[PDB]
């Protein structure tokens, strides 16, 4: 009865509460209750992969070709560019890496907290500037459009990686 | 939870430690004595505040009359260990630290000593009117700031002369 | 989910109150000392957890945390070794010129004139020459700097601290419940797939990315200063493509399945590297990668939480034939309800594995410049041989302990253990016969050769120029191994080891490794080895089987594992316990391993180790006197002990004088042990009575009454001192004989 695939039934665990849910869970991984994943880990991982993939797409576009902040020269697709930016300004790229690492450590503590109690929802960091949580409809629409356009980000980034890696 | 609003409400926190804001992601305090942690934090902060003051002082200023002080801060440790002043400061700080180790053990046993209580108020800047808690919040906060600032200063001076 | 994590929080309170009550663990010793025997007991029952609590959960939690403590100690030892390499060693000078510079990482303070022990090893350095092969190990890892050794030591110290904290935490804070321990399938999966699988995989990654390029540059003659740091080999791929032009392709061949493209650095050439004299690093990389794959595969064999997998209980219950009744029914309960059984198996396997390591490492030197370091090779071989023997005998002892304590006949009805116990008489009788046959024939060959040589009848001996006993089977196996490359191992360029046959690998005019020919002397010594091994097995197996009962004492089990006797009745009942069987087996293991080490040392000095000339002529250390002199006892006494003991006795006044002093001290301790071994407790008790009267006459009388050592303790002390003296004597002998070079 799954909306995505009528021939295989929708999982019992998926009730559609989470955004972007079309009952598309053939292997039924959401049912996992072992090794500590349990569909809250998967939701968090989806949101994180998708956000960082959107950033990756925007970065690879490189339309301005001013190297983001001034002082960053030259344009290259992926690997040579990463190495060259690291070479010219290791101080800034290391700073960005450590910013991401700090948010990651705090996020991991938060993941454990959300596991223990439902206070922290999946993909939630209270980073909303609009602070819009009174009425559900707008929050749900924004969240599900985020997930959709980030899934597109991930697929586009695969379209990028595939080129130049084959024989 | 204070500051970080999505963290799990730091346990055995607040109600003490004027400098606290509720930021304990790893939460070591839960499984270790809070008094020991407070003592460690305060001592690190004091030592590093003095370290920042010394590093800025050595920055082409206030050098002592001896010729060995034409040397800079980066090379100061080597010139001092060779000159032997470093060994002497080690001696005196070790004496103070042993006398304070007795106090740390007493504090842990339940002697009632406050973490950083060393009764050192020659000019008694503190007063009941001044509010010891207000005086300490600044102490702890500027100490943490100095900790981080000195770490940065030494690292980025090992990269290139900050000034 | 049958396999799950179960713990008890705050299992034990942390306090020093117990530290001031020695003997608290045992109920008998907690009452305080009445006599000095108490003292000894407190050090003898300290780690006998099974005798301190009747609950298996408590014993399991103690064992887990004691293992954590042992890991902390080992990490501290590694930290110390690495730190002494970084700060007190000539590792850099040895790196530059490995052949001439003698490894040394220990320095002695000049306090009484002991600074003579600071040898002139070289590299503008003075210290005690080390024989632990740590320099070769570090070079194989591409250290090339003392900063890396310093940080290795710091990491080891941090890991020791973490192990200590883990032990404390898992005893006093979060102690796993018994059900957690009794997961053999999950434990095996995790130890095979990750501990041994991913360990191999990670080490293979290190070798591919760090050790391989650095060692290739070193072999090319690049000075360590100009070798780029190991991290430089991870950022710019081209920098590695110059050495192995297969990285250029990257990881795409790996996933595409074209693994053949990696043959540049994943080879199967075998043999030995002519430059360094060790195994090719690419060969070891491919080896560890294959082992990682196999271990990861084998770690999925057992069923843990998802239906797929093997249930070892069913596996054992299924294997039963007509000759063995119920087959392996009840062994799973034995190995999941008694730590002594598991310890017996694990110690036996670890000991045999250590001996296999000792045999394999000398034949195929794995590290660069270790083959020509004759002092290191000998030390490593003898060390690991001794460790293996000790572990084997310990496995025997703990098997006996299991039999006495954890054996339950109700759960062992007509299974393998029951049947073995029921034809133990036949087993022991036949082992006795084979031991006597081996001893008679093998040792009588030596006695016959000695008698004939003394009578001038050299044509009647068992020698090459006389009645010949050629190890034809061993020679045939050697020939097959020689012919293997290209025929039975077509993708292997060279034989596994040059011992079987081939060229003479010499590095810097020193014979790193050469073929070893087997003659009649090899036949006789191998049969001597078999005889000694069979006798040791006889003693230990007899101790294990007759641990519970015998035709002398039908109720031996009630007497315990180790007890002195059962009185002078039935003739005499001395040393009837299984502990005494271990006590004798230790002597016989020491004897057998002494013979093994003498065989190895003399054979290598006389037939392998030596020097080469530019033409190719071979000159061995002792001139190949093994063939015609290793066939008589007098030959061993003269050409091996008397001849090779010159270095120790003449080491006074040189850096090796410490070895002579230890030689004498080991002789002294060995002789001292005989005082405990021969004498009995009654004499010493009466002598102590007289001495106590003398003390009392002056109003000096300890409240803790002195007591002569218990019978069991007397035997244990005698054996310990005997082993220490023998081991130290051979230690000094070998090290001084192989360091005067
Ligand atoms: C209050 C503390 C403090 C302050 C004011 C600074 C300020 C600064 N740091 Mg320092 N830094 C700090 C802590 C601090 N850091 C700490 C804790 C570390 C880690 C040990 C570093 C490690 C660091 C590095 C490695 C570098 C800087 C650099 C810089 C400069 C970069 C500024 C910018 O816009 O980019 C700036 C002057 C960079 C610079 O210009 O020098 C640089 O290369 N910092
Ligand atoms: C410093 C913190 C601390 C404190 C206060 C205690 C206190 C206690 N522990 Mg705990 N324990 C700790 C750390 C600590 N332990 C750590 C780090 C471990 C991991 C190894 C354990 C593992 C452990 C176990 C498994 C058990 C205890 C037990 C005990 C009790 C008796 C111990 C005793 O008197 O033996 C004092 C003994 C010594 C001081 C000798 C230790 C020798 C060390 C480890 C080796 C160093 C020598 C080495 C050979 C090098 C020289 C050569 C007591 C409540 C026992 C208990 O309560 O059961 C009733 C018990 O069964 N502890
Ligand atoms: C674990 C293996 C190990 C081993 C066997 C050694 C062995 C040695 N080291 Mg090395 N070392 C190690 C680890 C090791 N160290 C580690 C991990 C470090 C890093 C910190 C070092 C750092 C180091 C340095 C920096 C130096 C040595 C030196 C030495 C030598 C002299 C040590 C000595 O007697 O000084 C004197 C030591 C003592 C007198 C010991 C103190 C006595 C205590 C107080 C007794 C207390 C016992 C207590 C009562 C027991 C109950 C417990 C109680 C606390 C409750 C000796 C060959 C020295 C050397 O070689 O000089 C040329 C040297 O300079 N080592
Ligand atoms: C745990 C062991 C380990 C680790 C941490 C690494 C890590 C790395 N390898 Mg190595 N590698 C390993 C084992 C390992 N490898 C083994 C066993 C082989 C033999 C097949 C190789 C063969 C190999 C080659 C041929 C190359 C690497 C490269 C790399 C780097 C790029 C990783 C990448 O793009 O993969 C993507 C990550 C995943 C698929 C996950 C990275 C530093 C590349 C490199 O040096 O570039 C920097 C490269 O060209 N590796
Ligand atoms: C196939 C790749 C490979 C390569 C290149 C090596 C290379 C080496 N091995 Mg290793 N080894 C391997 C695989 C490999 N090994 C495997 C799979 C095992 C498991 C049995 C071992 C076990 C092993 C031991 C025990 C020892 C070595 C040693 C050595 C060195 C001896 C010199 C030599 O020429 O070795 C040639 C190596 C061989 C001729 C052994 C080949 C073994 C074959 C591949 C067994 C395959 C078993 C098969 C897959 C079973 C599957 C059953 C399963 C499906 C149920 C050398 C570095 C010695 C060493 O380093 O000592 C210092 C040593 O003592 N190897
Ligand atoms: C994994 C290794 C391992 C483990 C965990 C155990 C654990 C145990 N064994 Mg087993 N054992 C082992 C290996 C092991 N053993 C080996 C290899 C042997 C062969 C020798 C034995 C032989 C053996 C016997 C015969 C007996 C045990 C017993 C015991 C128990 C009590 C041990 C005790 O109180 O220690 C006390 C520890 C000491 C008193 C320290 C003495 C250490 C020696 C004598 C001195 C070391 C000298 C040193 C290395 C060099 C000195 C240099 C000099 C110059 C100073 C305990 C269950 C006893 C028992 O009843 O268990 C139920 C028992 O009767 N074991
Ligand atoms: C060098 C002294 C020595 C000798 C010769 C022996 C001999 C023997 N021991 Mg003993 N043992 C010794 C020291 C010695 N041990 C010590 C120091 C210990 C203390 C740990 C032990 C502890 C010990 C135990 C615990 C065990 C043995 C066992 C054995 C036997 C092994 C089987 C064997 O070889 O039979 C063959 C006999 C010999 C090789 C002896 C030499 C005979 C020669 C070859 C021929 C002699 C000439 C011929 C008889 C001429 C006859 C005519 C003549 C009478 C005129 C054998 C009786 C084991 C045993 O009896 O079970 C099998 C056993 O379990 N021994
Ligand atoms: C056990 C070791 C051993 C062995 C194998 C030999 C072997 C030999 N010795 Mg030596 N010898 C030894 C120990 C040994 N000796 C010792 C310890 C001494 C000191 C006392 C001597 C002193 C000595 C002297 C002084 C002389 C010899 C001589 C000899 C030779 C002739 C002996 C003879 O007449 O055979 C007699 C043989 C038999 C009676 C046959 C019985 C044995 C058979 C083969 C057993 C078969 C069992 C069978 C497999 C069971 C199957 C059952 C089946 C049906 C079901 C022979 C080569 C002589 C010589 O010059 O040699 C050239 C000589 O003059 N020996
Ligand atoms: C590896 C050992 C190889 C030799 C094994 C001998 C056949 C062993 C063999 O085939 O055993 C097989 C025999 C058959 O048992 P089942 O097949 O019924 O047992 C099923 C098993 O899964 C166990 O349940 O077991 C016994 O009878 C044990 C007592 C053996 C009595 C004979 C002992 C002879 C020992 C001396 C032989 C030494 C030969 C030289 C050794 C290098
Ligand atoms: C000598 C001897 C004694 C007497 C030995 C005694 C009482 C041992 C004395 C030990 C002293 C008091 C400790 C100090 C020893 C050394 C100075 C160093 C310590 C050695 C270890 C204990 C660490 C026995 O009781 C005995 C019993 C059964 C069989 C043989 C013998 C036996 O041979
Ligand atoms: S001599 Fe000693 S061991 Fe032998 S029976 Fe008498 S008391 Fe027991």
């Amino acid at each position: 009865a799954s909306k995505s695939l009528p021939f295989l039934p929708k999982p019992e665990k998926l009730d559609g509460s989470l955004p972007g849910d079309v009952g598309f869970d053939p292997l039924n991984l959401s049912a996992t209750d072992e090794l500590g994943l349990d569909l809250y880990w998967f939701r968090e991982a989806e949101v994180k992969h998708g956000r960082i993939a959107m950033l990756a797409v925007a970065g690879v576009l490189f339309c301005d070709q001013i190297g983001s902040l001034p002082g960053f020269p030259s344009g290259k697709d992926q690997m040579d560019l990463f190495w060259q930016v690291f070479a010219e300004k290791p101080n800034v790229v290391g700073a960005g890496v450590v910013a991401v690492s700090i948010l990651e450590f705090i996020s991991g503590i938060a993941i454990t907290a959300g596991r223990k109690d439902g206070s922290r929802e999946a993909g939630d960091f209270n980073l909303d500037p609009f602070n819009v949580r009174a009425d559900p409809a707008k929050k749900a629409t924004a969240q599900l459009q985020e997930i959709k356009n980030g899934r597109l980000a991930m697929l586009a980034s695969m379209g990028m990686i595939a080129q130049g890696m084959t024989t | 939870s204070a500051s970080i609003p999505f963290m799990p409400k730091p346990e055995k926190l607040d109600g003490t430690v004027p400098g606290d804001v509720g930021f304990d992601p790893l939460g070591f305090s839960n499984w270790v004595n809070l008094d020991f942690l407070r003592e460690a934090e305060i001592k690190h902060g004091r030592i590093c505040m003095l370290a920042v003051a010394g590093w800025v002082a050595v920055d082409l200023g206030l050098h002592l009359p001896g010729d060995v002080h034409n040397v800079g801060s980066l090379e100061a440790h080597d010139t001092a260990v060779k000159f032997g002043a470093m060994s002497q400061i080690l001696l005196w700080t070790s004496i103070f630290e042993a006398i304070s180790t007795v106090g740390v053990v007493q504090m842990l046993n339940g002697s009632g000593r406050q973490p950083g209580y060393f009764g050192f108020d020659p000019l008694n800047f503190s007063k009941d009117a001044a509010s010891k808690a207000k005086l300490e919040l600044n102490e702890i906060k500027n100490g943490r700031l100095a900790m981080l600032a000195f770490s940065g200063i030494v690292t980025q001076a090992a990269l290139g002369n900050d000034f | 989910t049958k396999v799950k994590i179960l713990v008890e929080r705050d299992a034990t309170a942390t306090s020093f109150e117990k530290w001031a009550k020695p003997g608290h663990f045992s109920r008998t010793l907690a009452k305080g000392p009445k006599t000095t025997t108490w003292i000894w007991n407190l050090h003898a029952d300290a780690h006998d957890f099974d005798s301190q609590t009747n609950s298996l959960e408590d014993v399991s939690r103690k064992i887990f945390s004691a293992h954590f403590g042992q890991l902390a100690v080992i990490f501290l030892w590694l930290s110390g070794m690495h730190f002494h390499g970084a700060y007190f060693s000539n590792y850099l000078a040895w790196l530059n010129n490995p052949t001439s510079i003698k490894p040394s990482a220990q320095v002695v303070w000049p306090i009484v004139g002991q600074e003579i022990l600071n040898a002139d090893v070289g590299g503008n350095f003075q210290g005690v020459q080390i024989t632990s092969g740590f320099f070769q190990l570090w070079r194989a890892e591409g250290i090339t700097s003392e900063i890396q050794l310093y940080w290795t030591a710091i990491g080891a110290l941090v890991m020791s601290g973490l192990m200590l904290f883990a032990g404390w935490f898992h005893y006093h804070k979060a102690a796993p419940k018994l059900e957690w321990f009794q997961n053999a399938e999950s434990m095996l999966n995790h130890h095979l797939s990750i501990l041994l699988g991913l360990g191999c995989l990670s080490w293979a990654g290190h070798q591919i990315h760090v050790a391989l390029p650095i060692n290739k540059l070193l072999d090319a003659g690049v000075a360590p200063q100009e070798i780029p740091l190991p991290h430089e080999f991870l950022v710019n791929r081209d920098l590695i493509a110059q050495l192995y032009p297969s990285f250029s392709k990257g990881l795409v061949p790996f996933f595409s399945g074209n693994w053949s493209e990696y043959s540049d650095f994943l080879t199967f050439k075998g043999g030995v590297n002519p430059v360094t004299g060790g195994l090719w690093l690419t060969d070891t990389a491919h080896h560890h990668l294959a082992l990682a794959v196999l271990f990861i595969f084998a770690g999925h064999m057992y069923r843990t939480n998802w239906g797929i997998g093997h249930s070892m209980k069913e596996m054992l219950e299924a294997h039963k034939g007509p000759f063995t009744g119920e087959g392996h029914a009840g062994l799973y309960e034995i190995l999941t309800t008694s730590w002594h059984a598991q310890l017996a198996i694990n110690l036996a396997m670890i000991g045999s594995l250590s001996i296999i390591v000792a045999h394999h490492m000398y034949a195929m030197p794995p590290y660069p410049y270790i083959a020509t370091d004759y002092a290191t090779q000998l030390s490593l071989f003898t060390h690991h041989v001794w460790i293996g023997g000790f572990c084997i005998v310990g496995g025997a002892a703990h098997g006996a302990i299991f039999m006495v304590r954890d054996y339950n006949p109700a759960k062992n009805y007509n299974n393998l253990l029951d049947r073995v116990i029921r034809h133990r008489d036949s087993i022991i009788s036949h082992l006795n016969w084979v031991s006597i046959f081996l001893g008679f024939h093998s040792f009588g060959l030596y006695i016959h050769n000695d008698t004939m040589r003394a009578l001038g009848r050299s044509q009647d001996m068992f020698s090459d120029t006389a009645i010949q006993l050629q190890p034809i089977f061993a020679q045939w196996i050697q020939n097959l191994h020689l012919l293997a490359p290209g025929n039975t191992a077509p993708n292997a360029l060279t034989t596994a080891s040059y011992v079987f046959g081939g060229d003479v690998v010499s590095v810097g005019s020193k014979i790193a490794i050469m073929p070893i020919k087997l003659g009649t002397a090899d036949f006789m010594v191998h049969h001597i080895h078999a005889f000694t091994i069979h006798v040791t097995a006889l003693i230990l197996l007899k101790g294990v089987l007759y641990a519970r009962s015998s035709k002398l004492i039908p109720d031996k089990a009630n007497l315990g594992f180790r007890f002195p006797c059962d009185g002078p009745g039935r003739g005499g009942t001395c040393q009837v316990s299984a502990w005494d069987h271990v006590f004798l087996g230790l002597f016989w293991m020491y004897n057998s391993l002494s013979i093994v080490l003498f065989h190895f040392s003399w054979k290598m000095q006389s037939d392998v180790w030596g020097s080469v000339t530019p033409t190719g002529a071979v000159s061995h250390i002792t001139g190949g006197n093994f063939a015609q002199s290793a066939i008589t006892i007098n030959g061993w006494l003269r050409d091996f002990l008397w001849s090779q003991a010159s270095q120790v006795i003449q080491s006074y006044g040189s850096a090796l004088s410490a070895y002579g002093l230890i030689f004498l001290g080991a002789h002294f301790i060995w002789a001292f042990s005989l005082m405990f071994l021969f004498s009995g407790r009654g004499y010493w008790q009466e002598l102590i009575e007289s001495i106590v009267w003398a003390h009392n006459k002056i109003k000096v009388a300890p409240a803790i009454q002195p007591r002569a050592l218990s019978i069991t303790q007397g035997r244990a002390v005698g054996l310990a001192h005997y082993l220490l003296g023998g081991i130290g004597t051979t230690w000094a002998f070998f090290l001084a004989r192989i360091i005067s070079v």
